[PDB]
């Protein structure tokens, strides 16, 4: 999952990771706060068109196919009343549904570079004998679509590490999220890594802070 | 074509059994009802099918008491686990259909009845930025203030559950000397300091 | 200008290099052999709608903005009579134009790699005393889309060679292109490039023929 | 709205003069008629625009006859160069008009006289394929037959214009032997081969 962070009067391209081999309709769903999961759209691909909804004139969202099975929700003349988690989703009975994709419509009120900023944390000292263990602490800030995930990894290995993180505060404007992690005592020296992922990530590659001992 | 779910909120120990509740209302002969589940992650996951023409459907865990007569479908979770926190959707619905959606309900699942431990505050820096962890404890009464002269900002805490069935907390706070700062705890009727530690 | 060599049933993505900052209209042309340069459609850009021609229903062009001031149009439902160059025009009087961009609509005919293999020569011996030159020739061949550019440079240098080259011959199913340079007495022994441009190159990256000597 | 171009292909030489034909057609009161060429690479650029209320529209080298009473309009490109060898396009014609296009004219301009050259022809090999390069020679008629008992494939020359005004002419061919093939040229009554500048 992601987020896009679209200005209102502007275009949005949603994609949905749901790859099925032979699929004969695609169903487009919106979520928005406090309401219910209402289907928008189903795009027929034997025949190449939208069947919409009783809400809407057409030119508003289009299925576009960039390659054969893959699909793209374009969204044109954003309004700020649009914003919300899209899903795609296909017949099998169930109903498998595409891991979500939050759009926020924003008034280009950023006015700055919004990059989560870490500013880390080691280990007090008197933790590191009367415990045989240590904890380090990664706190982001200002950053401002707020679909943030972190989570911690070894010095080399695929290995998840048990992270305790907190909830996403908002500060005036931009918000703020740190994670914390608690290691034994005879993997303590070692390097460790506090990754990052962030729509609003510089050169779209994920942030990796490196821990010291 | 409705679905209604009039609650809002659930609050469930671990390894006690729930039923959520689902009026659903049509007009049609023959449907079914689907069950869904959405992780905060945003993902969707289905869990059980109720077919309105044969007995309750169950699998695993899941279980599903159908009134015919009434307008009322109810899920059971029985043996629940951490991971059972999401928020559950009914959902009412050959391969253009649509589902319909009712307005979800969250279980939050508590953890089992644990003896009270004790804090065992430490305290952490970077320059001006200050936090208190606090390791783990079990109820849930904990005050985590701070002590400077000079305070700019101070956020909340964060209580969380730890992997051993109790709780730790960090709480942050940005302060100008951030050196001679010592985090406080008043814990269970009896006060935790940091400067017991500190020697 | 580039191809698009799509198949039947498809949709292609036609953009347009004109950057013109504050327009209103957005024109589409579509230009056959042996026809006339006709206006399909063209897009509103203050109200985002595409205002269509006497000849089709809607659901077949789209006109996408990705950025701000960059369109993008969206065909939809490719068929072989589909195939031609298109432009985009602008006003300001004059009407400025595009450059084209060819699309080509096969019925998945290639069946192997159609990029431009080279098989470069050298120039003869007796050429090298009794005219104070040399000549290379850089043949291609076995390249299907048949917009492509072949122009030499120097071994290090930004000048554009005097190269004189064929006509686009062509092969049962396939193309076949070259050309050729001749190069004075005191510049011959220096390295020299045969940098060939094509839409299935490798990466996506053009070629650099380097030529010895 | 028509625009007639009845003109399918114009050969004219160096700094001379040449007349191209345009009859549109229309209802207006008030239009505009510009003229486009397209270069081989497919761009098309703005050449001249006849206003038809006022005279004669002259840019440069470009001037625009204009017959109001009848349905004619030409186009006149005075003292040419090398680089006027285009397609020409007549279109008739605030921010949402569109252009009507005739079905265009081809200029092919030929370059001027000068005395014959002979022409000196090379070979070169790359292992199976040949080809004979044949180097200045004004006037185009040329026959560039290869030697080979082993023949495969023989494409057409490619006869082009050479910056000094005089042509060169390419003709590849696949065999099999490869070395002992030699080609041949009967340019000006005059038989020219390639085993006089081998040794």
């Amino acid at each position: 999952t992601k987020s896009v962070t679209r200005p209102t009067r502007s275009s949005a391209e949603i994609t949905c990771d749901l790859t099925v081999i032979n699929a004969f309709y695609i169903h487009w769903y919106l979520h928005q706060e406090g309401k219910a999961p209402q289907r928008l759209l189903y795009y027929d691909v034997s025949n190449s068109k939208d069947v919409l909804e009783s809400g809407l004139s057409p030119g508003k969202y289009y299925t576009h196919t960039p390659r054969r099975w893959s699909w793209i929700l374009i969204l044109r003349n954003l309004i700020e009343n649009d914003s919300g988690v899209y899903y795609c989703a296909t017949w099998d009975y169930k109903k498998l549904f595409g891991s979500g994709t939050t759009l926020v419509v924003t008034d280009k009120q950023l006015d700055a570079d919004v990059s989560p900023k870490p500013t880390i944390f080691l280990p007090s000292i008197a933790e590191t004998k009367l415990q045989k263990a240590g904890t380090y602490l990664c706190l982001l800030e200002k950053f401002f679509p707020d679909v943030i995930k972190i989570h911690w990894q070894e010095k080399k290995s695929n290995t998840i590490l048990g992270s305790q993180e907190g909830n996403t505060m908002k500060t005036n404007d931009t918000y703020m999220k740190f994670s914390w992690l608690t290691v034994p005592e005879k993997s303590l020296d070692k390097e460790h890594r506090c990754i990052v992922r962030h729509e609003n990530n510089k050169n779209g590659v994920d942030q990796e802070i490196i821990f010291p001992p | 074509q409705k679905v209604t779910q009039a609650q809002s909120s659930v609050s469930m120990p671990v390894r006690k059994a729930v039923t959520l509740n689902c009026l659903y209302e049509t007009s049609w002969w023959s449907y079914y009802i689907f069950w869904y589940k959405q992780l905060p992650s945003k993902e969707m996951i289905f869990l059980i099918r109720q077919g309105s023409d044969e007995q309750n459907a169950k699998s695993g865990r899941y279980s599903v008491n159908f009134k015919k007569a009434a307008k009322s479908v109810a899920l059971t979770i029985s043996a629940l686990q951490l991971e059972d926190s999401a928020k559950y959707f009914c959902a009412l619905g050959l391969n253009t259909d649509k589902l319909i959606f009712g307005k979800g309900t969250r279980v939050t699942v508590e953890p089992r009845s644990q003896p009270h431990t004790k804090p065992s505050v430490f305290v952490m820096k970077n320059g001006t930025n200050v936090a208190c962890l606090v390791k783990e404890f079990y109820p849930k009464d904990i005050r985590i203030n701070l002590v400077s002269s000079k305070k700019i900002t101070e956020f909340d805490p964060a209580i969380v559950i730890s992997p051993s069935g109790k709780y730790n907390a960090v709480k942050l706070g940005k302060y100008e000397d951030s050196n001679s700062v010592t985090c406080s705890v008043q814990h269970d009727n009896k006060t935790v300091h940091s400067t017991d530690f500190e020697v």
